[PDB]
């Protein structure tokens, strides 16, 4: 089976470089265009170029001339982009992809993808807020608010996970530098306050993990 | 300039449902030679996009014959017989030819009865305010469809800077969509006002749903 295998996840500041690598198996490496495409989170696909290891010819997208540097070694069926003045702007994650003729004329394999964050953030752990109701119906919506940590991943949880349905947890959002988001859950009024409530932010990243128990206003 | 303007950006249908996804090139796609180098990709979530049709209309391998394309000169289109679960995702259109680019994409999403958000709004909890922050929460769950609209008013006065925004993504139980708005100030200034007001916007009414409080009462 044609086979794409890219380097690992990254982590980088604004300014620097990084180099990640596409490592073909299970066709003629030297045949084929190798594609390179960039997705923003959240974001549509964005074609950034190709290069042809046969001759080390290059075509790039406008948008990515002197952005993405692509090199390909053919002792070893890798290909490489790397990306220059790193910004926010550029991180996404990016996958490579050979483009066939013949039996199919397309991008008909994808590598799995390699996530570059760029970002001047120091590791920072999450402060975590609950979200009561402020005044004294049928339902009840509680929540808690994970604010200012990075970097990505948090899981948030409800009664150790017991608590599933009735669970919103919104993607996080990046504002300075930080990382903020939150978890709503809704619950019988008749469940709440007489039955306990918790939400269990987890931030391996920091180390860190913390309970809020949800109580009343009073 | 030689884009590829892809419509909708959003496509809610009922499985079992026909979807048809369009995609226009600002200019007339060139011959790769007798070929026409259009293809459709599908992405699903935490996935590698993947090859679902080239040469405007061949169907490449594995893949069901629901999907088929079509189209001529500037105008092209995937139709999808009896969409099935497995289906929903993002689809792109490419344009394979002189300068590659893709489509805008296209979410295939699931089609379900109009329903109005349920509205929560949360002050800044005492632990937030003992370390001197100011988050004012609201959320804004199951609603259906997914278009809506936040306003902050901070005594009656419209606010937008300061709040960040987070949408969930199609809840794969009653197929709604909720979201999550966070006012962020200072302690300071948070204390400097008693009314804070979320209100939503959604086509389930012609008014406006309005959540409040007041900094004093408690």
């Amino acid at each position: 089976e044609v086979q794409l295998q890219q380097s690992g996840t990254v982590l980088a500041r604004p300014g620097a470089s990084v180099k990640m690598s596409c490592k073909a198996s299970g066709y003629t490496f030297t045949n084929y265009w190798m594609h390179w495409i960039k997705q923003r989170p959240g974001q549509g696909l964005e074609w950034i170029g190709t290069i042809y290891p046969g001759n080390s010819d290059t075509t790039y997208s406008q948008k990515f001339k002197g952005k993405a540097k692509l090199t390909a070694v053919t002792s070893t069926s890798t290909a490489y982009m790397e990306l220059s003045s790193l910004t926010n702007e550029d991180s996404a994650v990016y996958y490579c992809s050979r483009r066939n003729y013949g039996s199919s004329y397309a991008m008909d394999y994808w590598g799995q993808g390699t996530s570059v964050t760029v970002s001047s953030a120091k590791t920072t752990p999450p402060s975590v807020y609950p979200l009561a109701p402020g005044s004294a119906n049928s339902m009840v919506t509680l929540g808690c608010l994970v604010k200012g940590y990075f970097p990505e991943p948090v899981t948030v949880t409800w009664n150790s996970g017991s608590l599933s349905s009735g669970v919103h947890t919104f993607p996080a959002v990046l504002q300075s530098d930080l990382y903020t988001l939150s978890s709503s859950v809704t619950v019988p009024s008749s469940t709440w306050p007489s039955e306990t409530v918790t939400c269990n932010v987890a931030h391996p990243a920091s180390s860190t993990k913390v309970d809020k128990k949800i109580v009343p206003r009073d | 300039d030689v884009l590829m303007t892809q419509t909708p950006l959003s496509l809610p249908v009922s499985l079992g449902d026909q979807a048809s996804i369009s995609c226009r090139s600002s200019q007339n796609i060139v011959h790769s030679x007798g070929y026409t180098y259009l293809e459709w990709y599908l992405q699903k979530p935490g996935q590698s996009p993947k090859l679902l049709i080239y040469t405007v209309s061949n169907r490449f391998s594995g893949v069901p014959d629901r999907f088929s394309g079509s189209g001529s000169g500037t105008d092209f289109t995937l139709k999808i017989s009896r969409v099935e679960a497995e289906d929903l995702g993002v689809y792109y259109c490419f344009r394979g030819s002189h300068v590659p680019t893709f489509g805008g994409g296209t979410k295939l999403e699931i089609k379900r009865a109009d329903a109005a958000p349920t509205v929560s709004i949360f002050p800044p909890s005492s632990e937030q305010l003992t370390s001197g922050g100011a988050s004012v929460v609201c959320f804004l769950n199951n609603f259906y469809p997914k278009d809506i609209n936040v306003k902050w008013k901070i005594d009656g006065s419209e606010r937008q800077n300061g709040v960040l925004n987070s949408w969930t993504d199609q809840d794969s139980k009653d197929s709604t969509y909720s979201m999550s708005s966070t006012l962020t100030l200072t302690k300071d200034e948070y204390e400097r006002h008693n009314s804070y007001t979320c209100e939503a916007t959604h086509k389930t009414s012609t008014s406006p749903i309005v959540k409040s409080f007041n900094r004093n009462e408690c």
